[PDB]
Formats: C-alpha cells, structure tokens, sequence
C-alpha cells in the first residue's frame, strides 16, 4: 500500500502530512510522536540548505570585508578549529542557544499541553510569502521547503566528507 | 492579470517569463518594486559615480586633517578600501538613520519610496500629475534597469 | 508537564540542587580568593 | 492565545493591565510570583540603571573637589574608599523603609489596597498632575523603556571596561 | 606583644617556612621541560603559595615560636578580623536560615495536608519565603515583643513528671 515502497503495508501514521510517499521501513512513526519528528527534519534541512551554501561561499572564495586579522588564510576545514580559538564559534552558540530555550520551551507546549503551533513553523514571514494564500499553496510551499531540505541534508554530507578526502578546489 | 502598472515598457511588454509576481504571494510586486526602485538608482549612483570618477574629475582639497587629498585617489573597487576608517563611518551613519526614517513613514507598502525630501530638503506631493507620471517614473524605472546592466557589465569586466 | 515540575520539587532532588549550587559557590569564591585564614585581604 | 512578543509560545496569563505589554514571559515568572512585586522590581532595576548611565559617563569628565579623577569608573570606588561607600548604602536603606512606610519585605510590600508599584508619590515639579489617562499611560511606558534601555546598556558600559583597561 | 607572639613579618621561624615550602616545589619543578603542563602547574603552585606568605605578613597576624598564624579572640578590637568580623557575618546567615526555615513551617501549618508540603516543597511559594530572612533581627524581633516568637506554658505537651 505503501507508494515508495510497493511490496510494503501502509505505515498507518504517516498521514495527513505535507510529505506522505508512504515512506517509512524502520516505522519510526509508530514510536515517536509524530508532530515531533517533523520538527526534526524541518530543522534538520533547515540547517544543511544553510550548511551547504554557507560551506560553499567560503570556498568559492567569499569572505567578509572588514576581516578581523583572524579570519585570514583559513578554508573552511581549517576554520571551525582556528574559531574557536578567537571566539565567534563560541558566540554563535550563544545565540543559537538563546533561541533554542525558547523552542524548548514552544515544542513541549505543542507536544503535551496543545500549543497548536505548526512542527518548523515560527511565525516568520516578513514579506508575506504565504498571507492570503489558500491551503493548496501553503500546502506546496511546505512541500517545496523539506524537499529542498531533503536535498541538502544528502548534498552537505557529501561535501565535509569529501572536503576532508580531497583537499582542494570547490568542486571534489 | 499584473499589467499597466509602473514601467512596463514596450520592448517586451510584461516581462515575466517564470512566473515571480504570481507565484511570489498577494503583493511582493509592491515589495519587489519598492525593492527595484531603490536597486535602480545605487546603480545609478555607481554608473554615474564611476564615470565620473574615472575622468579623473575630483574635489579639490584634503579628504582628513592628515593631508590626504582626492586627487591621489584612483578608481575601480579600490577607492573604497582607501576613504579612511572614520571617513567611512560618517558615511554609513546619516544613510543608516534614513532607512530608519524612510522605512517607517506611518505606511509601508502603499506609498513608494519615502522621497528625497526627509532630511534638508522638502516635497511637495500636492501638486501631482496623472499624465506627466506614468511616463517620468517609466523613463526612471527603466534608466535604473539598463543601469543595473550597466553596471554589472564594469564591476565584472573588471575581474576578467 | 506539571507533574515533572512536582518531581522536581521533591525534597530529595531540591536538596541535591541547592547543595550543588552551594557546594560551587564555595568553590568559586575560593578560587578568586583563596587562603583567606581571616579578613586581611 | 500565542504571544505577540514571541508568537510561537503560549500567551502568558496574568499580565493583562500593565504598561508595557507586549506578552514576553517564555520562563512564566508571571505565572508563579506577584505580578505589582515584579512590576514594582522592573521600576526600580530601571531607575536605578538610569542613574548609573549617566554617572559612568559624567564622572570621567566633571569630578567634585577634594576627590582623585579616576579615569575609569570603575575604579572609583577604590579611590573613594569602604566608609564613603558604606554610607551611601546605609542612607539608601533608610531611604528605603521611609519609602514603603515599613513594608520592605515580599509579604509586607502590597499589603495595603493602595500602593501602586512605582508610585512613590515622587513629584516636586509638578510633571504629570491633573491630566488625561492616555498621557499618563504614554508616560509610563516611556519610563519602562528608557531603564530597559538603561539596564542592557549599564551592562555595556561597566562591561567594555572589564576586558579593557582605560575609560570610554 | 600578647601571650609573648611576634608579629607574622618579623618572625624569624615564619620566614623560613616561606623559603622551605618554596624549595620543596622548586626542586619537583627542575624534572620538567619549560614549556610543557607540568611545569606551567609548579609555576603557577609556587605563585600561589608566594602570595600566601605575602598576604599574612602584612595581614597583621601573630606568630609564635613555631611560625604559625595564631588567632586572637578575647575581643580585642585590633584583631577583629580574625573572629568578630567573620563571627557577625555567620550569624547574619545562620539566623537568616533558621528565620526562613521557621517561616516555612508555619506558613503551611494551617492545611489539609501540611506533611505533604514537607517532602514536596510548595517552591514558589519556597521562594518567596527565603528572601525574606533579609531583615530577620528586625523581624524576630518584632514577633518577640508581640507574642508570636514563644508559645504559652499550656499549649506544650509534657511528660508526666513536669
Ligand atoms: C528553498 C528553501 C526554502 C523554502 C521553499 C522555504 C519555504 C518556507 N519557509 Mg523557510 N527557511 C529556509 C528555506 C526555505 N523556506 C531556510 C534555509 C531557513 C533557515 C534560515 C528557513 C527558516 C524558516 C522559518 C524560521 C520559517 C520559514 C517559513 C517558511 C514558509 C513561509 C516563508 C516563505 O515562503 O519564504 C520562502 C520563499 C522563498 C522564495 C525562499 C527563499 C529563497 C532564497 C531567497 C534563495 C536565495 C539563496 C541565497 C539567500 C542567495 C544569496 C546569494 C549567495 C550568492 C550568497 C515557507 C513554507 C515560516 C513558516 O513555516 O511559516 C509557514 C517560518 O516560520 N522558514
Ligand atoms: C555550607 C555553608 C553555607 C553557606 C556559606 C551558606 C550561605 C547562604 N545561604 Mg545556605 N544553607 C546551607 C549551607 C550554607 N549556606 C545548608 C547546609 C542548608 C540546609 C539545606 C542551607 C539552607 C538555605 C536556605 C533555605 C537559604 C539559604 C540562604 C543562604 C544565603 C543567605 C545570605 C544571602 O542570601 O546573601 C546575603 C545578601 C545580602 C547581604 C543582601 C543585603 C540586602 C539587600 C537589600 C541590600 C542591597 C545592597 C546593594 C545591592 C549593594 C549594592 C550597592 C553598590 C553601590 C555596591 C547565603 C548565601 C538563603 C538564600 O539563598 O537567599 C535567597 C535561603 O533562603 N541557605
Ligand atoms: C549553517 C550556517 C552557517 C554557519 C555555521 C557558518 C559559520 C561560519 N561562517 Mg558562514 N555563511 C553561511 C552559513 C553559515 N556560516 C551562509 C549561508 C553564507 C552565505 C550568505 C555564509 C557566508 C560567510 C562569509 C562570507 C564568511 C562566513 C564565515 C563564517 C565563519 C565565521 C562566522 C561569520 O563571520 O559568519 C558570517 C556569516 C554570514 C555573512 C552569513 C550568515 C547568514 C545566516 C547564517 C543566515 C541568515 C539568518 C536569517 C534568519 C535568514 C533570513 C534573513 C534574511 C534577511 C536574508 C563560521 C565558520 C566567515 C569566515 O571566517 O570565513 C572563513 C566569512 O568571511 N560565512
Ligand atoms: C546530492 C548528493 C551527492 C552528490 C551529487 C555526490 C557526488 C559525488 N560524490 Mg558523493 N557523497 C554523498 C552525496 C553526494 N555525492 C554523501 C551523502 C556522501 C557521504 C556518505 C558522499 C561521499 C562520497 C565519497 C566518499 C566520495 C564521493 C565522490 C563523489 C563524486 C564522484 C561525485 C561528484 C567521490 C569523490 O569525490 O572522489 C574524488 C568519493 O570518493 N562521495
Ligand atoms: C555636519 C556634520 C559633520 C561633521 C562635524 C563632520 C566632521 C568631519 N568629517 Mg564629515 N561628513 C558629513 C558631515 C559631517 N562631517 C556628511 C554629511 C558626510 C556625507 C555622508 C560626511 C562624509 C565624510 C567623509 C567621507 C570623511 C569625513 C571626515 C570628517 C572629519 C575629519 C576627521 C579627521 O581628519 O581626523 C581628525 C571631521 C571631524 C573624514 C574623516 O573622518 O577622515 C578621518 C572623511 O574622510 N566626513
Ligand atoms: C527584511 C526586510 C524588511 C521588511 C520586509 C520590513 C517590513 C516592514 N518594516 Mg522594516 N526594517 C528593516 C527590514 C525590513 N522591514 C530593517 C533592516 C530596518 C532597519 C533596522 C527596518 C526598520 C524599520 C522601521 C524603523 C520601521 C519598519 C517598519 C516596517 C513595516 C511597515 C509597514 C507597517 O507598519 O506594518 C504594520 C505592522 C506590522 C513592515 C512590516 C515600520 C514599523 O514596524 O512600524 C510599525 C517602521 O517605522 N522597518
Ligand atoms: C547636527 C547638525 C544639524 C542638524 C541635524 C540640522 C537639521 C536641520 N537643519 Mg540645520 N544647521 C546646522 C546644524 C544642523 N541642522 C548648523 C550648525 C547650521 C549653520 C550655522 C545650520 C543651518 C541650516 C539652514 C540654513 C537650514 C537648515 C535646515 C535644516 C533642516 C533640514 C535639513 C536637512 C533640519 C531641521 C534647513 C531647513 O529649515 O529646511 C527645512 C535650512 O534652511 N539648517
Ligand atoms: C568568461 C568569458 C567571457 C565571455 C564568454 C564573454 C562574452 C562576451 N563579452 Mg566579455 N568580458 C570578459 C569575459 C567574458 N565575456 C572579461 C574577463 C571581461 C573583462 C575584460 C569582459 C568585458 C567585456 C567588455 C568590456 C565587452 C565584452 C563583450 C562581450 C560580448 C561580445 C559577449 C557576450 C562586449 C559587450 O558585452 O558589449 C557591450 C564588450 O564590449 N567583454
Ligand atoms: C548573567 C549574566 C552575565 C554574563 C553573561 C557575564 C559575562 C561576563 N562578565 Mg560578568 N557579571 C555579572 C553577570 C554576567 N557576566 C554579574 C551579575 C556580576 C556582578 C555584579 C558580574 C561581574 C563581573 C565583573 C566584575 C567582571 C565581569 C566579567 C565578565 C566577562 C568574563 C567572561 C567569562 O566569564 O568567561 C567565560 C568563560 C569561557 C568562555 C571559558 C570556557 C572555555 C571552554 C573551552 C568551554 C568549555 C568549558 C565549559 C564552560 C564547561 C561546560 C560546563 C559543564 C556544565 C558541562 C563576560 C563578558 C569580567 C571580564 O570581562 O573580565 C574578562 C569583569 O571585569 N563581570
Ligand atoms: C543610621 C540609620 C538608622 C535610622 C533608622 C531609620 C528608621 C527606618 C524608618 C522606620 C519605618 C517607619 C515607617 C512606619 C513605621 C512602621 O510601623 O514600620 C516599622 C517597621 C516594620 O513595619 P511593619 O510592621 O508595617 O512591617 C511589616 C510587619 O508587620 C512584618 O510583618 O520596622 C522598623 O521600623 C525597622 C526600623 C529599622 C531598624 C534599624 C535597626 C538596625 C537593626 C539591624 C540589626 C543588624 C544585625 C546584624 C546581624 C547580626
């Protein structure tokens, strides 16, 4: 029944969801909350569509223009060790961390206690992308989010990896 | 369906080959114009700056009390990184007040720009044209779009 | 989660906090200023 | 129902009928202490901060005479010395319990139906007396905002110094 | 000076406890190469045990025969530091824990269940109460002199004999 897997059953929780594909061998679902997983995946993209590009412009060759003397001659295998030794990997944990209390605090609202707040939705639309939109297209941008997520949780992992075999150019 | 509106100018004529005011949302056209019109004229400002400039046409006297003048400034990407360090904060600092006061003009999204008149100077929106504007901000418009082209054609012909 | 909370409020774990936080208050002050046999400082 | 402050956590109950309200209480100290003893923290913490902003910078500039210019403020008290110090803080304490006519404590402060946090009775000039509500209200939530301000940044200034050496 | 002590700074015996605790870590430092941890640690050691003896001859301590810091508590005022000082400031945090500690108690006395408050603290309500024991001379006295401090003589059970 399952649409991925066609010599599958159905996985019984999966539905519902913006991504469905019948996807699920290890059935996950059916141990975890499910609104709970989803917010991992959100975050989980959230960070590689970040990771990847933000790995990349680096070497490409991109760098910030006042260039406090301890970010030069640094490539981006090298820069996470010689950071931390001047102290902005210690502060953009701060801040991170600031902003994790308070979705520590949102997704146990949204767990147990019903926050009704959306998995990876944090009220964040300034231009107003979505506003106005009916639930055929809110419903495609949240697709359009994780499958671009999707792609770059698998496209970052390859890249660290081989960055760290073949150390050179961009393209490895 | 988002025609006759500002500068959509006959050598093409609705210039939307992938779909981006109707896909984007209700009105990031009212952004994405408030968004070009002010991408038009910093081009402007750096295709005019930049010709300007590379005529060898400067101000005449010291830019610091430490006796650098204008004219041992050369040109290109270069002239920036050469303004000094306090020269340039005085620079960012009444731009960086006036995106503060543009921004937040009791509307948004209805009006455009905030105009050139909040700091020294004063407008008049009173005596207003319905003719005379459609071609004037259309000339405007499309003087900043070829400019942004232009510009792009000497920020990278230069690397190259 | 007002039943973790009530857990938490148990004597057995307020005590292990408060001392833990007692315990390693003495310890800083002691590493700022150690070998204080009395006020002269 | 969500906070307009952060609107992704619940809207915090009991804070209704204050100043500046804007639903910002993610730990939900609103929820287990007295809201006019927090109120009433938040004046002082504010006020107190706005006093010190102005004295970290006007001390480097201006000093009294028959004391030692300091060229950081926060070294002054060193130059000052314990007794001078000591009798700033034991005045301020009896400033302080002629303030609340004795009712210094979290269970005595609030006791009475009056008593209003932050309302000291504090006004010699005459500045908000006999006027409309909505002003008052205006007022008041500049006041909050100022020694908000003033508190993030008193951080600031006896902060810079710390790593440093030298004044502002 | 008193009980025949000499002053921490001119005693001959205390000077000379300061050089041998300085060359029994000299003499473990010179096994070390200089750059590396162990070294950094005897250096850092021997700095810490040289401001020690810095710290007490000035300090105004008393020093007998054996060149050992003695405390005088008759109540001298010129040697307050060693236990008036100290002395009033465990009192301020002792009586402020018994103070709070006793409030705590009566508080959730009047009850249904006041032994379910004791294994399971009521902690806002805790909390409150602790910083309350800021004032306690104040307020211990007050409930002296009013006759909520001491219960009556017919409301303590006894035993049999008195
Ligand atoms: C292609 C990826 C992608 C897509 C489709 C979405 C889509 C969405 N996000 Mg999302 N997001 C993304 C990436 C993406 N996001 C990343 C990487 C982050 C981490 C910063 C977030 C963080 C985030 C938050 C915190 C929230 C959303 C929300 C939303 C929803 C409403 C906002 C919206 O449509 O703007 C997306 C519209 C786009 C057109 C995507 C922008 C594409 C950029 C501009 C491409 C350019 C890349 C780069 C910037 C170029 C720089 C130049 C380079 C050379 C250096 C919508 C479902 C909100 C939500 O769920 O409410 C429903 C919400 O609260 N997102
Ligand atoms: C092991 C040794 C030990 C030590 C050293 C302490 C020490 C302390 N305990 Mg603890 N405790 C211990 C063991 C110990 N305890 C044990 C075994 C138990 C049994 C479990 C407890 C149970 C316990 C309880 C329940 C409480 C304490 C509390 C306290 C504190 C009371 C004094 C105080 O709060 O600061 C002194 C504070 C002041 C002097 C402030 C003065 C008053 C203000 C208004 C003046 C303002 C001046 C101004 C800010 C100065 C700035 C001016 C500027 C110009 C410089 C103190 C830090 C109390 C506490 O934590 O407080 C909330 C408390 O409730 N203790
Ligand atoms: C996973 C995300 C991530 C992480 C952990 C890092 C980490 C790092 N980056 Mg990096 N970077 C990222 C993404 C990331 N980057 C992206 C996406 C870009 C392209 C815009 C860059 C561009 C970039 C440059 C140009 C440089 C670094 C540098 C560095 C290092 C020092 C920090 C610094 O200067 O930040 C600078 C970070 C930025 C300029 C971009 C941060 C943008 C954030 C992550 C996303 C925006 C968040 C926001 C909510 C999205 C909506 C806002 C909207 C208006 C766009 C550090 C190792 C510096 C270095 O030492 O290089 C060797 C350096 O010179 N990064
Ligand atoms: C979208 C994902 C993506 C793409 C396009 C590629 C593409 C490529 N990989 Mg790759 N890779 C990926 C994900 C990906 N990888 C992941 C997720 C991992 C880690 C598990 C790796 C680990 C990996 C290794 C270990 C190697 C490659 C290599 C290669 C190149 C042959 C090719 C360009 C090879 C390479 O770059 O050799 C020079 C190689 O040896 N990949
Ligand atoms: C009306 C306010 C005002 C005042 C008092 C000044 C004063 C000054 N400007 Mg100036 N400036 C102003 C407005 C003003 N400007 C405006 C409106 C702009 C355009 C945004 C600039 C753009 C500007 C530049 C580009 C530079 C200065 C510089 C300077 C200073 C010379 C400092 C020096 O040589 O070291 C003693 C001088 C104090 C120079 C400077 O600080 O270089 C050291 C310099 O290079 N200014
Ligand atoms: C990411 C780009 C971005 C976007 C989409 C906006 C969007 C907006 N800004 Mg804004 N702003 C930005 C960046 C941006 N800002 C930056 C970088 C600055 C400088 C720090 C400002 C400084 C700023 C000010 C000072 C003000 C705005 C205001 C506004 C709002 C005008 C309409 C209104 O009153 O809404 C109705 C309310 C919702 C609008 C929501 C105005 C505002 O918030 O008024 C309430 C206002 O006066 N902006
Ligand atoms: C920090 C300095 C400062 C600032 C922010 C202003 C601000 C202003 N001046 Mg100004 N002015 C100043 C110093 C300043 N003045 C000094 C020192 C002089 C000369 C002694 C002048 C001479 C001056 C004139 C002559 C005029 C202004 C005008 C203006 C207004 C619009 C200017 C844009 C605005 C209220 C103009 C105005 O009223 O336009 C509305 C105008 O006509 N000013
Ligand atoms: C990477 C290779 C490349 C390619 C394929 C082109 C392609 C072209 N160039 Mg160009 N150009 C390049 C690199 C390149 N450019 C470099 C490195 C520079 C810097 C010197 C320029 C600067 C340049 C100028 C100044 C002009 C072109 C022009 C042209 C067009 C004839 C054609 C579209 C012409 C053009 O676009 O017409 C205005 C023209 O006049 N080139
Ligand atoms: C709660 C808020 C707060 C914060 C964020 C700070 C922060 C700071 N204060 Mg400060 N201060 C505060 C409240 C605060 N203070 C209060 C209330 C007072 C009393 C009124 C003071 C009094 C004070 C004084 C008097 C001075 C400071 C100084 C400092 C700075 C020293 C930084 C530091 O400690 O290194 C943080 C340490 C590290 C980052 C090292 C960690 C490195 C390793 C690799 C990380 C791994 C170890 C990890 C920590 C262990 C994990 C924990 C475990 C549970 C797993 C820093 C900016 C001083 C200063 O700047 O001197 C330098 C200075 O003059 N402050
Ligand atoms: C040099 C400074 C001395 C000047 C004294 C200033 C007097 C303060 C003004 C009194 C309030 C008058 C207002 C209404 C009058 C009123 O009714 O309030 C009296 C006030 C308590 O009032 P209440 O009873 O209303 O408060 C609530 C009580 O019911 C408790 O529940 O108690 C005091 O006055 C304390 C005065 C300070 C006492 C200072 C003595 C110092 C003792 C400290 C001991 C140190 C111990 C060290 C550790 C060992």
């Amino acid at each position: 029944k399952s649409q991925a897997l066609p010599f599958l059953p159905y996985p019984e929780n999966l539905s519902g969801y913006v991504g469905d594909a019948g996807f699920d061998p290890f059935r996950f679902s059916d141990f975890a909350p499910m609104d709970f997983l989803r917010e991992a995946e959100i975050k989980h993209g959230r960070i590689c569509m970040l990771a990847w590009l933000g790995f990349v412009a680096v070497d490409l060759g991109a760098r910030i223009y006042p260039l406090p003397e301890a970010y030069e001659g640094l490539t981006s295998v090298t820069a996470h060790d010689a950071l931390v030794q001047q102290g902005a990997m210690s502060q953009i944990f701060l801040w991170c961390s600031v902003f994790e209390a308070i979705s520590t605090v949102s997704v146990i609202q949204m767990l147990y206690e019903e926050s009704g707040r959306e998995p990876g939705n944090f009220g964040f639309d300034p231009l107003g992308f979505l506003k106005g939109k009916s639930e055929a297209e809110v419903n495609e941008m949240k697709l359009k989010e994780i499958k671009n997520g999707r792609l770059a949780m698998l496209a970052f992992s390859g890249v660290v990896t081989q960055a760290v075999l073949t150390q050179g150019p961009f393209p490895y | 369906a988002f025609e006759d509106e500002l500068g959509a100018q006959p050598p093409l004529g609705f210039f939307d080959p992938l779909g981006l005011v109707a896909d984007g949302d209700q009105e990031k056209f009212d952004r994405l114009r408030y968004v070009e019109i002010k991408h038009g004229r910093i081009s402007m400002l750096a295709v005019v700056g930049y010709l300007v400039q590379e005529a060898g046409v400067r101000l005449p006297g010291t830019i610091d009390y430490s006796g650098k003048t204008f004219a041992e400034i050369p040109n290109g990407f270069a002239a920036f990184k050469e303004i000094p360090a306090g020269g340039l904060v005085q620079l960012l600092f009444f731009i960086g007040v006036l995106e503060s006061s543009v921004m937040r003009d009791l509307t948004g999204e209805a009006e455009f720009v905030g105009d050139f008149r909040n700091g020294a100077i004063d407008f008049g929106w009173d005596t207003f044209d319905e003719e005379t504007q459609f071609k004037k901000r259309a000339i405007e418009l499309n003087q900043g779009r070829a400019a942004q082209m232009g510009i792009l054609a000497l920020m990278v012909h230069e690397q190259l | 989660m007002r039943d973790l909370k009530t857990y938490l409020s148990v004597a057995p774990v307020a005590s292990t906090l408060w001392f833990a936080a007692l315990a390693g208050l003495l310890i800083e002050i002691n590493r700022l200023f150690p070998d204080a046999l009395t006020f002269p400082f | 129902e969500m906070s307009k402050a952060v609107p992704f956590v619940k809207a915090p109950a009991n804070t209704a009928g204050y100043v500046g309200d804007v639903g910002f209480d993610p730990l939900g100290f609103s929820d287990y202490f007295d809201m006019k003893w927090l109120r009433e923290s938040e004046i002082k913490h504010g006020r107190a901060s706005m006093l010190a902003c102005l004295g970290f910078v006007v001390q480097q500039y201006i000093t009294i005479p028959g004391y030692t210019h300091v060229d950081d403020s926060n070294l002054a008290p060193q130059a000052v010395g314990v007794s001078a110090m000591l009798q700033i803080v034991l005045w301020m304490g009896v400033l302080e319990f002629w303030t609340n006519k004795g009712n210094v404590t979290m269970e005595t402060m609030f006791s009475s139906p009056d008593r209003v946090p932050g309302n000291l009775g504090f006004d010699p000039m005459g500045l908000s007396v006999g006027k409309s509500q909505a002003e008052k209200d205006e007022m008041a939530l500049k006041e909050i905002k100022n020694g908000r301000l003033a508190m993030l940044a008193i951080g600031g200034m006896i902060h810079h110094n710390w790593v440093t050496g030298e004044p502002l | 000076d008193i009980s025949g002590l000499t002053p921490c700074k001119e005693s001959k015996q205390f000077a000379k406890r300061e050089k041998q605790a300085l060359k029994k870590l000299q003499a473990s430092l010179k096994l070390y190469a200089d750059d590396s941890a162990p070294a950094l640690a005897i250096k850092a050691t021997m700095e810490k045990t040289k401001k020690r003896f810095d710290n007490y001859g000035k300090y105004g301590l008393l020093c007998g025969s054996d060149g050992l810091p003695h405390l005088i508590v008759s109540g001298d005022q010129r040697h307050w530091g060693e236990f008036i000082t100290p002395g009033i400031l465990f009192l301020y945090i002792a009586g402020w824990i018994g103070w709070v500690g006793r409030s705590y108690l009566i508080a959730i006395r009047d009850e249904k269940k006041p032994t379910q408050k004791e294994i399971i603290i009521d902690v806002p309500l805790a909390s409150r109460l602790l910083f309350r024991g800021f004032s306690w001379p104040v307020a211990a006295y007050r409930e002296l002199l009013n006759g909520e401090l001491v219960d009556a003589a017919a409301a303590a059970a006894a035993a049999a004999a008195a």
